[PDB]
C-alpha cells in the first residue's frame, strides 16, 4: 500500500530520527563554532529534505517509492526526467554521429579521433540541439541507417 | 582400439598423458570416433540411455533403501512438525568421540534428510518401512530391466534399425500418449487409490485397492456421467493429513488453494489435476500418422507454415531435414524444454508447496528451489551448447537453403547487439541503483534512495486476487468477470491463500523485487549474449571465419591476427557457465534471503535492507553465516559441523579453480620439464620410469577443470550456506 | 601430425619459411602467382602448430592453414 | 526395520551389478 | 578491372567482405589473384592491401 | 537392522574398490 | 657434473638395487627390511591409538596397511612397464620377486621394529 | 595478504588493546589468537567475519566511506 | 633419453672462435673449426640455426636427427638450399585448389572419415 508521504508516520519517525541523531553531534560544540554552523545548515538540508518529499509515496518502510506507470499524477517522477534524459543523450548521440560522419571524410581520420578538431568538434557540440527533428528528417532522406556493410560468413 | 580410447586411433598414437584426459573428455562424443556410422551411433546412445535409466533407478532405490533401513521414516510419521527427518547413517572411522554425541538422534547417527524425501512419500501414502523396501526390490527390478534392455539392444540381431530412429513421426504420438498421458493417468490410479484413503485415514495398502472402491459407490451406475458424485464431498477444514477426522469421501474436488493444516495443495486437486492433464495428453497422442494413416505428416507441418507474408525467408522449409539428420537440433530442443520445465518446477514448489508439511521444515524447502534452479540453469546452458554444436558440426546451409535458420545466420548481428544492448542497459540499472541506494544509505540516509515500485508485478498479483494493492483488477476486485465466473468453483478456496502472508504464494513486493528482478533479466540477457554469441558466431566470425572447421572445442588460433583467446564455441559455455552459477546465484540468494524474511516473520527486515548492497552482505551474507561458521570452535562443535567444514572446503575447491583458470599452461608446461627433469636425474627414482610421458593439461581441458572447480566450489559452498544457515536459524 | 595447408591465397612472400622455427615450409616454383613462388609443408610430422606462421602469413585471410592434428612425439615438442 | 530385506537387497543389486558389468563389457 | 576502380568484394571470408576499396594492382600475367586493393580501415594483420580475383571484384559508378 | 554391515561396505567400498579398481582401470589402459 | 664424484658413485653403487647381483627376492628384502622398520615409526608415536596399548600394534595394522598398498603399486608398475623378460628387475619375473621381497621383508620389518619397542 | 592478516590478527590478540587498573590486561580480541590461529574456521570465523563487524555496521556512521570502499572493492 | 628418443645432432663449422648462446642456455666455447651438437628437440636445433645465421656467416650447416635405432637423417638444408630460397627441385604438398570459401561444410563430412578442406 502506497500511502501519501506527507503523512506516513514511519516516514516522520525516520524524520525524527535524523534530526535527532543528526543532533546528537551537535551536542558537542559552542554556539559560535563553524561546525555547529554546518550542522545548523545540515539540519536545514535534512528539514527542507524531507518536506520537499511531500508529494511521493513512502509505503510501509517509510521510504519514498516510486511509479513507472506514467499515471500523469506521477510524471515529475520518471517521465519528465526519463524525457528530459533521453533529450540529453539524443543530444550526445547526435553529436557523436554527426561528429564521425564528419571525419570520416577528411585527410588522416585515424588523426582526427586523437586531436579532435576543436572548431568542428565545437561545431556539432552545439549543433545537435534540434535532434528530433533532425534525426527525422535525415531518416526521411535515406541517410541515417545504412545497407550492405561488413556481414561475417552467414 | 590398440590402447586406451579404445574408441580414437588419434589419442592411441599420443604417449604423453593427453591420451588419458582426452580419452575420458571424447569417451560419449560418440559423433567423432574410429569409423561408428549412423546406425552405430543410435544403436549405442539408444542402450546407453537404457543404462543411465538404470542408474536413474538404482538412485532412487538408493533413497528408498537408505530411508527403508537407516532412517526413521515411520517415526517420522508419527510427528512430522517435530521431529526431523533423517537420511542414511553414519561409519565415520574418523568421528572420534566427541563428534557422535552431535549427530546421535535416537540409536542412529545419521545425517538430517535435508531433501524433502520424507513429505513426497507422506503425501504418496507410504506410512511404512515396509512399503519403502518393497519399493526399493520394486526399483532393483526395474534398474535389472533396464539394464537387460541396454545389454539387450545391443545384442545384435535387436540392434533396431534407423529407420526406427528415424520414426520421429510416431515417438510423439507414443509418448504423448504412453509416457506422459497413461502415466500420469495411472498416476490418478495411485492417488486416487492411495493417496485419498491413506490420507483420509483408510489404510489402503495393496490389499483391499479392489474390494474398497475410493468413492462408496463407483463405476457400476458411472458410465452415465454423473460424475458430480466424485466431487460430492471434500475435506471441508477440520482435518489432520492421516487421519481420518473431519475429512469427506470425494475424490476428484477442486477446491483450489491449500491445506488450512498442513499448508500444501489437497490430493484431491492433484487426482483431478492429473486426470486432466492426463485426458489431454492422450488426446495429444492422436496427433501424427503411422502405419495406419490418420494424423500429420510432419512436413506436411513445418512445409505449411511459410507465410505469404514473406519476412520470414522461404518458410520453415528445411526444418524437418534438420531434426531427423540432427542430433544436437534435437537435444537443444530436449534441454531447453526441460530446463524450462525444471525452473517452473522450482518457481512452484516453494509457492505451490505439493507435499504436506513442506513449508514447515524451513531447509528442504530450502533446498529443493536452489536444487531446480542449478539444474536449470545447468540444462539451459546445455541447450545452447548443444545449439553451437549444432551450428557447427551439424548444419547444411544448402539443404537450409535461406531457410528461418540461415535467416537466423543472416541477422545474428542484430541479435547480439541488441543482446549487449539490453544486457549493458540492465547492467547500468541495477548496478548504478545499487550503488546509489548503497552510496546513499552510507550517507546517514536512507530516504534519499531511489526506490521504484515495481508496479507490473504488483499489478499481476492484483490480477490473481493479492487484495494488499489497491488495483482492484479482475481477481482482486470480487464483483469483475472473473471473479463471478468462478465464484463456486476453485475461487474462495484460493484466494485465502493468495491473501494470506503466511503462505510463499505471491509474495508481498517491495522495491527488492524491483532492482532484484532487473538484475536477474541482466543475468539472463548477458548469459543470452554469451550463448547466442558463441551459437550464432559459433560457425565463423569476422576474426576467423575458419572455425566451423575446427570443431567445437578447439583451443585458440594462435597469437595471430591480435591474438586469439577462446575464440572457439566453447568458450560460450565456458564463460556462460560462470554467468549460469552467477545468475542462479542472485535468483537463489534472492529467494533464500526473501524467505529467511518470511520464515523469522520480520519482512521489513528484508524491505528496508534489500535496496542496497550492504543490505545483502551485510543483513544476509553477515549475519546468517553466524550459525553456518559457527558450526565448530575451540569449545566444541555441533551438528552443523558438516557444512561449516564443507563450506571452508568448497572455498578450496573454488580458489583451486582460478588457478586453472587465471594461470594458463605455458607456465606448467616449462615446469613439468623441471619436475621430469628432477625425476630424470635423481637416484633411486630414476628406475620408476613413466609409461605415459608427463604434460600440463591442454588448454581446452584446463580451462573446463578450472571450470569444474568453480563450479563445484560455487555449489557445495551455496549448498553449505542454504542449509547451515536455515538449519541454525531452525531445527 | 598437424596437417598444414597452404591455399592458393600464397602470394610466396615468404614470412611464412622465415617465420617457421622448423623448416616444415619451403618455397616451391609456382607459376601461378607474380613471384611465381608457393610455400609447401612437406615435413609436416615436425610441424608443432604453434601457428606462427599464421601470424606472418599477409594474405587476405591466410593461405597457410594449420589444422590441430594429431600429437605425436614431435609434435608435442617435448624436450625429454 | 529387519535384516533378511537387506540381504535380499544386495542379492538383488548384486544380480543388478551383474548386469551392469554385463552392458558394460559389451558397448 | 581498371586501376583506382572503387570496388566492392563478395568473397565471405574477407576482411571487408561488402566493403568498397581501391584498386592499386592490376596485373594481366595470368594470376590467379592478380588484382591487389587496398582500403580505408584495416583487418587484425595490420594490412589493408591485400588482393583478389576478378568474380569478387564489383565496380561502382 | 543389521547395524555391522556399514563397518563392511563402507571401508570394502570406500577404500579397498578404489585400490583394486585403480588396478583394474589402470591395468585396463594397457590392455 | 658435480654430486656425480666417486663418493657418490660409490655410495650409491652398493644400495639395494645398483650392486652387482642378488636374488630379487632378497634383493626386495633388503628393500623390505628398510622400509618396514622405518613405517612403524610414524605411526605409533602419532597415529589415532597413540594413547592406550594400542600404540604399538596400530603401528602394525597400519604400517603393514601400507605396505599391502606399495606392493600393489609395485606389481602395477611391473605390471605396465617392464614389459621384457630379461630375468632382471627389468622384467616381470625380477619385479614381483621384488615386490614380493618387498612385502615379506617389509612386514618382517614391521613385526621386528614392533618386537624391538619391547624394551 | 598472510603477513598483513598474521600481524593485523595477532596483534589484537597478544599486543594491542588497553589496560585497567592493578596492571590489569585487555586486548581487542582477548586472547584470542593461539587456540584459534591453528585452523581455517577459526581464522575465517575469528578473524574475517568476527573482525567484520566494525565495518559492516559502518552506515550512517563517519566510517562509512570504508563501508563503501570495502563493497566496491570487492566490485 | 638418448636410448629411447631421438637426440638431434647440429653440424656446422666456423672460421672463429665466436660465442653463441646453447638452447639449453648459457654460453658455449665454440670450437673454431668444425664441431657437433647433441640437443633434445628440432625448434631448439633451428633456434640455433637462427641464433646463428642471424648474426653472421655460419652457413654449411645441418643436424643430423640420430634416432636410437642408429641412422641419421638430414634436417633443415634439405637441399643444398636456404628454405625461404627458391629451388626448382621442391615438389610441393599440402595445397588445395581454392581459398577457404570453397571448403565444404563439417555436416557433409559429418559420419565420414574425411576433411572439411578436402575437394
Ligand atoms: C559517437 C558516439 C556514440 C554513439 C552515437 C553510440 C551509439 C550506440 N552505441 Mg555506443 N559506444 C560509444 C560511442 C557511441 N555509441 C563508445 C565511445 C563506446 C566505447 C565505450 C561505445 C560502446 C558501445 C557498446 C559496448 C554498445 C554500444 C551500443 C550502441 C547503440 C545503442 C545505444 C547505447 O546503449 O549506447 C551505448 C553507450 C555506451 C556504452 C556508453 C556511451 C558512449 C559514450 C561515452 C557516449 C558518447 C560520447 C562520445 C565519446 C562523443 C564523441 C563525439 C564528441 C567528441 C564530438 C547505439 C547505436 C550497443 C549496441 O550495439 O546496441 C545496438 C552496445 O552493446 N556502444
Ligand atoms: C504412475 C504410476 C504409479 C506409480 C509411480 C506408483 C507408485 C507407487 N505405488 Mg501405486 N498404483 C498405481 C500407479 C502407480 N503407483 C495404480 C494405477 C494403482 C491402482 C491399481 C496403484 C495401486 C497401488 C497400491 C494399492 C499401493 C501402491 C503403492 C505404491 C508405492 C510403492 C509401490 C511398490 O512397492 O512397488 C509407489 C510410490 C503402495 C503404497 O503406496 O504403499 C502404501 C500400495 O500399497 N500403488
Ligand atoms: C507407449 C509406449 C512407449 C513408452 C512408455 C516409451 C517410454 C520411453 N521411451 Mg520410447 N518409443 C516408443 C514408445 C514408448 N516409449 C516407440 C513406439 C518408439 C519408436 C517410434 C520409441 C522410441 C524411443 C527412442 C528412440 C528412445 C525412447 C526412449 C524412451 C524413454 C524416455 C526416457 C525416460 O524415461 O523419460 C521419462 C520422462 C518422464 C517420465 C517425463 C519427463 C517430463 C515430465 C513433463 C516431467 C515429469 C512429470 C512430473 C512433473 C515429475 C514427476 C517426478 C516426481 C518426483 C514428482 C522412456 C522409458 C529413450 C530412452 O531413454 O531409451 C530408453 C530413447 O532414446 N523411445
Ligand atoms: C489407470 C488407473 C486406474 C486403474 C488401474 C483402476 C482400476 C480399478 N478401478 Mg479405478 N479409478 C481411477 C483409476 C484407475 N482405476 C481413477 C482416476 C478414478 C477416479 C475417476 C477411479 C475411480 C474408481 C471408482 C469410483 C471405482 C474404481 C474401481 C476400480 C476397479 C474395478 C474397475 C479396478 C481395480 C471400482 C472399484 O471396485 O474400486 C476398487 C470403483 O468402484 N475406480
Ligand atoms: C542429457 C544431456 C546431455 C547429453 C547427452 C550430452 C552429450 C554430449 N555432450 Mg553435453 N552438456 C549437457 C548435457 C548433455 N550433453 C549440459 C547440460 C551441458 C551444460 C553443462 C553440456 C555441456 C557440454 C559441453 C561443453 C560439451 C558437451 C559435449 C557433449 C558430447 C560429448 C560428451 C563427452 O564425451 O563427455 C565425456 C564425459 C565427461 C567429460 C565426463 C564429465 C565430467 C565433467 C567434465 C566434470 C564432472 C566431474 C565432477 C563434478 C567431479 C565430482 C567431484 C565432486 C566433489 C562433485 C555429447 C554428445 C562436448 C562436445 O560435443 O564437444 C565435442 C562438449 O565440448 N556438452
Ligand atoms: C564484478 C564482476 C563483473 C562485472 C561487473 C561484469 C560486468 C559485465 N560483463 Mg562480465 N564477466 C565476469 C565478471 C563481471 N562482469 C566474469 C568473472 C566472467 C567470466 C570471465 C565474465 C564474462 C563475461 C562475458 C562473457 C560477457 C560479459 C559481459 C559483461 C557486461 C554485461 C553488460 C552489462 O551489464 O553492462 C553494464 C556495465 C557494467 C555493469 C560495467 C560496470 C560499470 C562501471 C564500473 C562504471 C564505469 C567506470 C566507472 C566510472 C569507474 C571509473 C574508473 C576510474 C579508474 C576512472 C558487463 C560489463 C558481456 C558484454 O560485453 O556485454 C555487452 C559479455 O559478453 N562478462
Ligand atoms: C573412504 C574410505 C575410508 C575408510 C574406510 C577409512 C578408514 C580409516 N582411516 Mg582413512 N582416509 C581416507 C578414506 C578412508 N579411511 C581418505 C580418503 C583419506 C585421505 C584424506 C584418509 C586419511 C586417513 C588418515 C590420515 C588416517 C586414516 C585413518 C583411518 C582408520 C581410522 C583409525 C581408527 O580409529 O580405527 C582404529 C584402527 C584400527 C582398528 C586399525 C586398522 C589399521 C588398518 C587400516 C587395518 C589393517 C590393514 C591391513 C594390514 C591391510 C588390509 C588391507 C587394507 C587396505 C585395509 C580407518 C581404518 C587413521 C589411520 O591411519 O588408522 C590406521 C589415520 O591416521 N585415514
Ligand atoms: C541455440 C539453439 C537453440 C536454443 C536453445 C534454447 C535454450 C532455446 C531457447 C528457448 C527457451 C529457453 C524457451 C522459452 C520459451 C519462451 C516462452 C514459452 C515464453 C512465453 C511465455 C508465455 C507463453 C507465458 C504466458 C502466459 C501466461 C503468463 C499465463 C497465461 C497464458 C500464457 C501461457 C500465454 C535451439 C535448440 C532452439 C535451436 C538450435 C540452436
Ligand atoms: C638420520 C641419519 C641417517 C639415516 C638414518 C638411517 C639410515 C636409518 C635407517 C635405519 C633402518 C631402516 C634400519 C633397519 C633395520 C633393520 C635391520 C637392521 C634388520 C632387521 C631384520 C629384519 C627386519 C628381519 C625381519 C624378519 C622377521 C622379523 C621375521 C621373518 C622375516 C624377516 C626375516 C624378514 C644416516 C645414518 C644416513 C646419516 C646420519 C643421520
Ligand atoms: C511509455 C512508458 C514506458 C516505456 C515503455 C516503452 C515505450 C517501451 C517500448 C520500447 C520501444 C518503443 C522501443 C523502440 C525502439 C526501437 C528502435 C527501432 C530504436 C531506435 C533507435 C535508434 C534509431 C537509435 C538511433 C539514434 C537516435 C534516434 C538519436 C541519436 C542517437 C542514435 C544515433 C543512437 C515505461 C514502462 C518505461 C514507463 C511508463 C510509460
Ligand atoms: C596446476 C596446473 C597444472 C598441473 C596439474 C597436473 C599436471 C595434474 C595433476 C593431477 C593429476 C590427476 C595427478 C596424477 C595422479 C593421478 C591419480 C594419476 C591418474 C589420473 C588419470 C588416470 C585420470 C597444469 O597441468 C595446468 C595446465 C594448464 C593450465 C593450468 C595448469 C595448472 O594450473
Ligand atoms: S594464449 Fe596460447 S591460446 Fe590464448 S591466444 Fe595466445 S596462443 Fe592462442
Ligand atoms: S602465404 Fe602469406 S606467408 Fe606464406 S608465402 Fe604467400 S605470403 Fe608469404
Ligand atoms: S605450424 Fe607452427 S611450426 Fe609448422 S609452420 Fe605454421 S607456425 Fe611454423
Amino acid at each position: 500500500v502506497l500511502t501519501p508521504c506527507q503523512q506516513s508516520e514511519a516516514f516522520h519517525k525516520r524524520e525524527i530520527n535524523e534530526v535527532r541523531t543528526l543532533e546528537n553531534r551537535q551536542a558537542n560544540y559552542e554556539a559560535n563554532s563553524p561546525s555547529y554552523l554546518a550542522l545548523q545548515s545540515q539540519i536545514d538540508q535534512v528539514h527542507k529534505r524531507f518536506d520537499k518529499y511531500g508529494t511521493l509515496l513512502c509505503g510501509q518502510d517509510g521510504l519514498p517509492h516510486l511509479i513507472t506507470d506514467g499515471d500523469w499524477r506521477h510524471a515529475r517522477e520518471f517521465t519528465i526526467p526519463a524525457l528530459l534524459f533521453l533529450y540529453i543523450t539524443g543530444w550526445i548521440g547526435w553529436v557523436g554521429r554527426s561528429y564521425l560522419k564528419y571525419t570520416k571524410e577528411t585527410k588522416n581520420p585515424t588523426e582526427q579521433e586523437i586531436i579532435l578538431d576543436v572548431p568542428m568538434a565545437l561545431k556539432y557540440m552545439l549543433s545537435g540541439f534540434l535532434w528530433p527533428l533532425s534525426a527525422w528528417q535525415e531518416y526521411r532522406s535515406g541517410q541515417l541507417l545504412a545497407k550492405e556493410d561488413e556481414i561475417t560468413v552467414s | 582400439a590398440t590402447k586406451f580410447p579404445k574408441f580414437s586411433q588419434a589419442l592411441a598414437s599420443d604417449p604423453t598423458t593427453r591420451r588419458i584426459w582426452y580419452g575420458i573428455a571424447t569417451a560419449h562424443d560418440f559423433e567423432s570416433h574410429d569409423g561408428m556410422t549412423e546406425e552405430n551411433l543410435y544403436q549405442k546412445i539408444f542402450a546407453s540411455h537404457f543404462g543411465h535409466l538404470a542408474i536413474i533407478f538404482l538412485w532412487t532405490s538408493g533413497n528408498l533403501f537408505h530411508v527403508a533401513w537407516q532412517g526413521n521414516f515411520e517415526q517420522w510419521v508419527a510427528n512430522p512438525l517435530k521431529t526431523k527427518p533423517l537420511a542414511h547413517a553414519i561409519w565415520d572411522p574418523h568421528f572420534g568421540q566427541a563428534a557422535l554425541k552431535a549427530f546421535t538422534r535416537g540409536d542412529t547417527v545419521a545425517n538430517i534428510s535435508y531433501s524433502g524425501v520424507y513429505h513426497w512419500w507422506y503425501t504418496i501414502g507410504i506410512r511404512n518401512n515396509v512399503e519403502l523396501y518393497t519399493g526399493a526390490l520394486g526399483l532393483l527390478v526395474l534398474s535389472a530391466v533396464f539394464l537387460l534392455a541396454g545389454w539387450l539392444h545391443i545384442q545384435p540381431k535387436f540392434k533396431p534399425s534407423l529407420s526406427w530412429f528415424k520414426n520421429n513421426e510416431s515417438r510423439l504420438n507414443h509418448h504423448l500418449a504412453g509416457l506422459f498421458g497413461v502415466s500420469s493417468l495411472a498416476w490418478t490410479g495411485h492417488l486416487v487409490h492411495v493417496a485419498i484413503p491413506a490420507s483420509r485415514g483408510q489404510h489402503v495398502g495393496w490389499d483391499n485397492f479392489i474390494m474398497t472402491p475410493p468413492h462408496p459407490a463407483g463405476l457400476q451406475p458411472f458410465f452415465t456421467g454423473n460424475w458430480s458424485v466424485y466431487a460430492q464431498s471434500p475435506d471441508s477444514m477440520q482435518h489432520v493429513f492421516g487421519t481420518s477426522q473431519g475429512a469427506g469421501t470425494a475424490i476428484l474436488t477442486f477446491l483450489g488453494g491449500f491445506h488450512p493444516q498442513t499448508q500444501s495443495l489437497w490430493l484431491t486437486d492433484m487426482a483431478h489435476h492429473h486426470l486432466a492433464i492426463a485426458v489431454i495428453f492422450i488426446v495429444a497422442g492422436h496427433m501424427y500418422r503411422t502405419n495406419f494413416g490418420i494424423g500429420h505428416n510432419l512436413k506436411t507441418i513445418l512445409e505449411a507454415h511459410r507465410p505469404p507474408s514473406g519476412r520470414l525467408g522461404k518458410g520453415h522449409i528445411g526444418i524437418y531435414q534438420t531434426l531427423t539428420n540432427s542430433l544436437h537440433f534435437q537435444l537443444g530442443l530436449a534441454l531447453a524444454s526441460l530446463s524450462v520445465v525444471t525452473s517452473l518446477v522450482a518457481q512452484h514448489m516453494y509457492a505451490m508447496p505439493p507435499y504436506a508439511y513442506m513449508a514447515f521444515d524451513y531447509v528442504t524447502q530450502s533446498a529443493l528451489y536452489t536444487h531446480h534452479q542449478y539444474i536449470a540453469g545447468l540444462l539451459i546452458v546445455g541447450a545452447f551448447a548443444h545449439g553451437a554444436i549444432f551450428f557447427i558440426r551439424d548444419y547444411d546451409p544448402e539443404q537450409n537453403q535461406d531457410n528461418v535458420l540461415a535467416r537466423m545466420l543472416a541477422h545474428k548481428e542484430a541479435v547480439i547487439s541488441h543482446l549487449s544492448w539490453v544486457s549493458l542497459f540492465l547492467g547500468f540499472h541495477t548496478l548504478g541503483l545499487y550503488v546509489h541506494n548503497d552510496v546513499v544509505v552510507a550517507f546517514g540516509n536512507p530516504e534519499k534512495q531511489i526506490l521504484i515500485e515495481p508496479i507490473f508485478a504488483q499489478w499481476i498479483q492484483a490480477t490473481s486476487g493479492k487484495m494488499l494493492y489497491g488495483f482492484q483488477v479482475l481477481l482482486s476486485s470480487s464483483t469483475s468477470n472473473a471473479s463471478v465466473a468462478a465464484q463456486q468453483l476453485w475461487l474462495p478456496g484460493w484466494l485465502e491463500a493468495v491473501n494470506n502472508e503466511s503462505n510463499s504464494l505471491f509474495l508481498t513486493i517491495g522495491p527488492g523485487d524491483f532492482l532484484v528482478h532487473h538484475a536477474i533479466a541482466l543475468g539472463l540477457h548477458t548469459t543470452t549474449l554469451i550463448l547466442v554469441k558463441g551459437a550464432l558466431d559459433a560457425r565463423g566470425s569476422k576474426l576467423m571465419p575458419d572455425k566451423k572447421d575446427f570443431g567445437y572445442s578447439f583451443p585458440c588460433d594462435g597469437p595471430g591476427r591480435g591474438g586469439t583467446c577462446d575464440i572457439s564455441a566453447w568458450d560460450a559455455f565456458y564463460l556462460a557457465m560462470f554467468w549460469m552459477l552467477n545468475t542462479i546465484g542472485w535468483v537463489t540468494f534472492y529467494w533464500h534471503w526473501k524467505h529467511l524474511s518470511l520464515w523469522q516473520g520480520n519482512v521489513a527486515q528484508f524491505n528496508e535492507s534489500s535496496t542496497y548492497l550492504m543490505g545483502w552482505l551485510r543483513d544476509y551474507l553477515w549475519l546468517n553465516s553466524s550459525p553456518l561458521i559457527n558450526g565448530y570452535n575451540p569449545y566444541g562443535m555441533n551438528s552443523l559441523a558438516v557444512w561449516s567444514w564443507m563450506f571452508l572446503f568448497a572455498h578450496l575447491v573454488w580458489a583451486t579453480g582460478f588457478m586453472f583458470l587465471i594461470s594458463w599452461r605455458g607456465y606448467w608446461q616449462e615446469l613439468i620439464e623441471t619436475l621430469a627433469w628432477a625425476h630424470e636425474r635423481t637416484p633411486l627414482a630414476n628406475l620408476i620410469r613413466w609409461k605415459d610421458k608427463p604434460v600440463a593439461l591442454s588448454i581446452v581441458q584446463a580451462r573446463l577443470v578450472g571450470l569444474v572447480h568453480f563450479t563445484v566450489g560455487y555449489i557445495l559452498t551455496y549448498a553449505a550456506f542454504v542449509i547451515a544457515s536455515t538449519a541454525g536459524k531452525f531445527s | 601430425a598437424h596437417t598444414v595447408k597452404i591455399y592458393d591465397n600464397c602470394i610466396g612472400c615468404t614470412q611464412c619459411v622465415r617465420a617457421c622455427p622448423l623448416d616444415v615450409l619451403e618455397m616451391v616454383p609456382w607459376d601461378g602467382c607474380k613471384a611465381g613462388q608457393m610455400a609447401s609443408a612437406p615435413r609436416t610430422e615436425d610441424c608443432v602448430g604453434c601457428k606462427r606462421c599464421e601470424t606472418a602469413c599477409p594474405t587476405d585471410f591466410l593461405s597457410i592453414r594449420v589444422y590441430l592434428g594429431g600429437e605425436t612425439t614431435r609434435s608435442m615438442g617435448l624436450a625429454y | 526395520i529387519t535384516d533378511n530385506q537387506v540381504f535380499v537387497a544386495l542379492i538383488m543389486a548384486l544380480v543388478c551389478g551383474y548386469l551392469a558389468v554385463k552392458l558394460a563389457k559389451q558397448l | 578491372i581498371k586501376k583506382g576502380s572503387l570496388v566492392k568484394i563478395l568473397r565471405p571470408e574477407s576482411f571487408w567482405y561488402n566493403e568498397v576499396g581501391t584498386v592499386v594492382n592490376v596485373e594481366t600475367s595470368k594470376v590467379l589473384y592478380p588484382v591487389l586493393v587496398r582500403f580505408d580501415k584495416v583487418n587484425y594483420s595490420g594490412l589493408n592491401s591485400t588482393n583478389f580475383s576478378l568474380d569478387e571484384l564489383v565496380e561502382i559508378k | 537392522s543389521a547395524s555391522y554391515l556399514p563397518s563392511i561396505l563402507v571401508p570394502t567400498v570406500g577404500l579397498i574398490l578404489p585400490f583394486a579398481s585403480m588396478a583394474i582401470l589402470f591395468i585396463a589402459i594397457e590392455k | 657434473p658435480i654430486n656425480s664424484s666417486s663418493l657418490t658413485r660409490a655410495y650409491l653403487s652398493q644400495l639395494p638395487i645398483y650392486r652387482r647381483g642378488v636374488s630379487p627376492f632378497l634383493r626386495g628384502l633388503e628393500i623390505g627390511m628398510a622400509h618396514g622398520y622405518f613405517l612403524i615409526g610414524p605411526f605409533v608415536q602419532l597415529g589415532p591409538l597413540r594413547n592406550t596399548d594400542i600404540k604399538y600394534l596400530a603401528g602394525l595394522l597400519s604400517a603393514i596397511g601400507l605396505i599391502v598398498i606399495l606392493t600393489l603399486g609395485m606389481l602395477l608398475y611391473g605390471a605396465v612397464s617392464f614389459t621384457n623378460d630379461s630375468q632382471d628387475l627389468e622384467s616381470v619375473d625380477g619385479w614381483r620377486q621384488l615386490a614380493s621381497g618387498f612385502l615379506l621383508g617389509a612386514v618382517g620389518g614391521a613385526g621386528f621394529a614392533y618386537l624391538l619397542l619391547t624394551l | 595478504s598472510i603477513v598483513i592478516f598474521h600481524f593485523s590478527w595477532k596483534m589484537q590478540s597478544d599486543v594491542w588493546g588497553t589496560v585497567t587498573s592493578n596492571g590489569a590486561i585487555s586486548h581487542i580480541t582477548g586472547g584470542n589468537f593461539a587456540q584459534s590461529a591453528i585452523t581455517i574456521n577459526g581464522w575465517l570465523r575469528d578473524f574475517l567475519w568476527a573482525q567484520a563487524s566494525q565495518v559492516i555496521q559502518s552506515y550512517g556512521s563517519s566510517l562509512s566511506a570504508y563501508g563503501l570502499m570495502f563493497l566496491g572493492a570487492h566490485f | 633419453c638418448a636410448e629411447t628418443e631421438e637426440k638431434y645432432a647440429m653440424t656446422w663449422s666456423s672460421d672463429q672462435q665466436h660465442i653463441f648462446e646453447m638452447p639449453t642456455g648459457g654460453a658455449a666455447v665454440m670450437n673454431s673449426g668444425d664441431n657437433l651438437l647433441y640437443l633434445a628437440r628440432k625448434e631448439q636445433a633451428l633456434a640455433l640455426a637462427t641464433q646463428l645465421r642471424t648474426q653472421f656467416k655460419i652457413q654449411d650447416y645441418k643436424i643430423y636427427r640420430i634416432f636410437p635405432s642408429g641412422e641419421v637423417q638430414y634436417l633443415h638444408p634439405k637441399d643444398g638450399v636456404l628454405p625461404y630460397q627458391v629451388n626448382k627441385g621442391r615438389e610441393q604438398v599440402g595445397r588445395v585448389k581454392s581459398t577457404i570459401g570453397k571448403n565444404v561444410n563439417p555436416a557433409q563430412v559429418k559420419f565420414t572419415s574425411k576433411a572439411t578442406y578436402d575437394r
